[PDB]
RNA sequence: AGUACGAGAGGACCGGGAUGGACAUACCUCUGGUGUACCAGUUGUCGUGCCAACGGCAUAGCUGGGUAGCUAUGUGUGGACGGGAUAAGUGCUGAAAGCAUCUAAGCAUGAAGCCCCCCUCAAGAUGAGAUUUCCCAAUUAUAAGAUCCCUCAAAGAUGAUGAGGUUAAUAGGUUCGAGGUGGAAGCAUGGUGACAUGUGGAGCUGACGAAUACUAAUCGAUCGAAGACUUAAU
RNA sequence: UUGGCACCUCGAUGUCGGCUCAUCGCAUCCUGGGGCUGUAGUCGGUCCCAAGGGUUGGGCUGUUCGCCCAUUAAAGCGGUA
């Protein structure tokens, strides 16, 4: 198993689930943590459940465990991690707010 | 099930396979001989009794335990043994097998297993009431004379005497104690060792009892 | 190690600076708590200009300690101060930006949101 | 070892340091039986200094052995330093240790305490 | 340690004779391997030695290093088996052998 | 802490059961010094 | 396991673990605390008309560390499940009075509670038990067998328990190792100098381990059994 | 519990809280069984069986008790000069 042949697929569910600046960063010559990350964000408190809901199938497709949904009941910040892939859904705003993709700015990044 | 007898002698550790460490007592068990298996229309039970190390022959003018007796002599080579120090029965095993005069070796215990351990404990003198039992001391400032004491005994003129199970100083140490459900790491053959999970009691060069769990 | 009466720090972006630290949340009568641990704060020194004031109670979670922790491998890492990071009630960070180093032992403690923007883990 | 004898550390190590150098004087004193089962050993490890005789061992054995005393054998002066390197010494050239012997006497009168007898050998 | 040599002998084949020497006060790097998936990396630890104690498998050292403004440290065994190696670049000189002016 | 009777002569005596010295050793008179 | 059930959302039974808080017990391999006969550093003043290499007292003169040993804030187990029945409460045949009905002749059911299962002490259990082997007379000596007495701790207020007594490795010492400190003295190069380098991971080392009869466990004394009687079977 | 009576004790029965220790009782605060209902589900409510074990740290005034922030499966009422 390899990870780059496993992120068009990461792209898939959430797209299908119409997420939107569904971009993805990488981490090979910046961390030792993870490799690769995946980005997007959502509307309404009913949109935040499916667009990962379904991340738990795709994950059981392939067949890796998945271990937390953090602020899945809440519905605001939810984070499923894969230590090759992270599906960081958001809100509409608390995109901005965070602002993820200016702390890493110095990220080769690529849109999807 | 299974039984073997043996000296403690020290305590180390070893790395497993992620690495892990996994603390070890190291049982040493050389020289295990059957003397004696019972009968149910004899005593009433069936066992299995045992003895572990070795010692010397009848001397003349005999001044220790080291050179053994004439009782003890006629009873080794009776099941063609030599004279042997410690003496111990086993209950729970099984008695068409295990003929006798023979050895037992450690090689009936897997690495991996499950057992009991059961040993003595080791000696504090004359001990006071809150090392022994363990219970709170006193203020130190505020104007006290109360530091390390046992407070009350009884109530008042009802129920004038003073209760049994009571708590007071003395003398705490060489008791029985077990411990239940250790593992089996390893099994060397050669030295004759034994290793087991976890710390155990007694002291160094003392004794020690191995036996199987019945639990689950 | 942590306990009531106690004074942390801060290592976050939303203008609390030091704590106090009031209690633990177990319940049969806990006495400490190391990294990992939700607790109860209060604010004691803030800076001008921010998110949360002086006189808030808050709900807070540690990152560093003098003591370290016992890992499985038989290994060992102790910091030279202590820290703590400051919570919401969807159980993610008040502010944005960490700053200064965390432990590991937080990726299996599902605080994974501040290991997901922290410089150095470690 | 480790015998305190109801004397403090500052106490005992002059006790015991006056004890190992008169004995090698008159080699023959009386006393209780404790106390020579504890010069027993200080004046043991101190003929093993002096079989080797050289410049660093007369330097730590004067740390233990006590100040100058002046000797005055057959027309003579000596030091307890100057006897214990070249008389003794050469006397027990070929032995190992245990060169003393203990001997009981009986106890004494008023403290009813066991006396005993040390001398070398 | 030869008390009967009993506890020496057993806890023989779980030494490694890859590694080289170093006293306080060295610098040196020490390439873990790291655990968390179906196989993961290295992940350095760099610093200096301050503690060194025992003789056996129960044979440890720690080293120092500042982070971003804060002091860490880990203290390791010798002989576990995730340590892949360890490379000594510097030597030094020193009259202690515990460093703990160091804070 | 203080006595509210008085001892008896029997209870004096049967409590002296024990408080007597005993003999030394005999080797051949010689003494046993070891 | 979103299945019984729930108007759907919600939600068991089932039964699988995973990780914990308080509490109770053994231990010292790790992390750490002490360690007053161990190792370096360092000020003041007395002792050698001084060189400082040494000692004494000044909280152990102060400071940095620390072996054996006892310790927790450290290191590992434990709580039981499982069964025998019993409260309320669910029932079935079944009479009462045809039918009825859980109690009346009957009879399954079912609670962390009760006795049994797990750990510890126990035959002064005067109801004083059960095996195994060893010892056997001319009041009277003495046998198996123990105690006095001397060397010591894995034990210990004192008694007692335990290891060993010259055919002997018991404690000490001597010769080798470990763990700890952190590179002696003394000569030799370099610096005007106080200093730093090299000969050399040096030298010293209390309590832990081994080997070795050089010292002493000498000498010698004291207690100590000789199977009753019927009434049966032999 | 506030009391009534004045039977022992005045040639001495010599003290309200809190600290240290513990021990019994249920008219049960939590856990454990169940019945009942408007308990659809949850959440309860009500009465029934049950004492094996369990039952928190701190701020203000003397504080016996009282009020208040903060946690907890729960933060029990009475006896024993
Ligand atoms: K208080
Ligand atoms: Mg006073
Ligand atoms: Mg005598
Ligand atoms: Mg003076
Ligand atoms: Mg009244
Ligand atoms: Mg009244
Ligand atoms: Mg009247």
């Amino acid at each position: 198993m390899n990870s780059q042949e496993l992120l068009a697929i990461a792209v898939d569910a959430i797209d299908n689930k119409k997420g939107e600046d569904t971009i993805s960063l990488e981490m090979k010559g910046i961390s030792d943590m993870t490799d690769y990350f995946v980005v997007t964000h959502g509307n309404n408190e009913r949109q935040v459940q499916a667009i990962a809901r379904a991340v738990k199938e795709v994950a059981n497709e392939q067949n890796i465990e998945v271990k937390r949904m953090e602020g899945y009941n809440e519905a605001r910040w939810i984070l499923i991690d894969l230590a090759d892939v992270v599906v960081h859904v958001f809100h509409k705003d608390e995109r901005n707010y965070y602002n993820i993709e200016k702390l890493y700015q110095d990220a080769p990044l690529e849109s999807y | 099930t299974k039984g073997i007898l043996g000296r403690k002698i020290g305590m180390t550790q070893v790395f497993g396979e992620n690495g892990e460490l996994i603390p070890v007592t190291v049982v040493e068990a050389k020289e295990n001989v059957v003397l004696q298996k019972k009968t149910v229309e004899v005593d009433g039970y069936n066992a299995i009794q045992v003895g572990f190390e070795d010692k010397k022959a009848y001397k003349k003018d005999a001044k220790s335990n080291k050179y053994a007796n004439k009782p003890a002599e006629g009873h080794a080579k009776k099941a063609d043994a030599a004279p042997k120090r410690f003496i111990r029965e086993f209950r729970n095993v099984d008695v068409d097998a295990y003929e006798v005069g023979q050895e037992v070796s450690v090689d009936t215990f897997v690495a991996g297993d499950v057992i009991d351990v059961t040993g003595v404990s080791k000696g504090k003198g004359f001990q006071g009431a809150i090392k022994r039992h363990g219970q709170s001391r006193g203020p130190m400032s505020h104007g006290s004379h109360f530091h390390r004491a046992p407070g009350s005994v009884g109530m008042a003129s009802d129920a004038s005497r003073v209760f049994k199970g009571q708590k007071m100083p003395g003398r705490m140490g060489g008791n029985t104690v077990t411990v239940q459900n250790l593992e089996v790491v390893q099994v060397d053959t050669e030295n004759k060792v034994i290793l087991v999970k976890g710390n155990v009691p007694g002291p160094k060069k003392g004794l020690v009892e191995i036996r199987t769990s019945i639990k689950k | 190690m942590i306990q009531q009466e106690t004074r942390l720090k801060v290592a976050d972006n939303s203008g609390a600076r030091e704590v106090l630290t009031i209690k633990v949340l177990g319940g049969s009568g806990r006495k400490t708590a190391n990294i990992g641990d939700v607790i109860v704060c209060t604010v004691k020194n803030a800076t001008p200009g921010g998110v949360v004031k002086k006189g808030d109670v808050v709900k807070a979670v540690i990152v560093r300690t003098k003591s370290g922790v016992r890992r499985n491998d038989g290994s060992y890492i102790k910091f030279d101060e202590n820290a703590c990071v400051i919570i919401r009630d969807d159980k993610g960070p008040r502010g944005t930006r960490i700053f200064g180093p965390v432990a590991r032992e937080l990726r299996e403690g599902n605080f994974m949101k501040i290991v997901s923007l922290a410089p150095e883990v470690l | 070892g480790y015998r305190k004898l109801g004397r403090t550390s500052d106490q005992r190590k002059a006790m015991l340091r006056d004890l190992a150098t008169s004995l090698i004087i008159s080699e023959r004193i009386e006393t209780t039986e404790a106390r020579a089962k504890e010069v027993r050993s200080v004046v043991e490890k101190l003929i093993t200094l002096g079989k080797k005789g050289d410049l660093a061992s007369r330097r730590n054995a004067a740390k233990t052995l006590r100040n100058v005393e002046i000797l005055n054998e057959d027309e003579t002066t000596q030091t307890a330093l100057q006897k214990l390197f070249g008389e003794i010494a050469e006397r027990y050239t070929e032995r190992q240790g245990g060169y003393t012997r203990i001997l009981k006497q009986g106890p004494r009168r008023g403290d009813g305490a066991e006396s005993v007898i040390i001398e070398l050998v | 340690m030869t008390n009967h040599k009993l506890i020496e002998a057993v806890t023989k084949s779980q030494l490694r004779t890859d590694l080289p020497s170093f006293r306080p006060g060295d610098t040196l790097r020490v390439h873990v391997r790291i655990i968390e998936g179906t196989r993961e990396r290295i992940q350095v630890f760099e610093g200096v030695v301050i503690k060194r104690r025992g003789g056996g498998v129960s044979e440890t050292f720690t080293v120092r290093k500042i982070s971003s403004g804060v002091g860490v440290e880990r203290t390791f065994p010798l002989h576990t088996p995730k340590i892949e190696k360890i490379e000594v670049k510097r030597r030094g000189k020193v009259r202690r052998a515990k460093l703990y002016y160091l804070r | 802490a203080v006595p509210k009777r008085r001892t008896s002569k029997t209870r004096k005596n049967k409590r002296r059961t024990h408080f007597k010295i005993s003999v030394p050793g005999m080797t051949e008179e010689y003494k046993l010094s070891h």
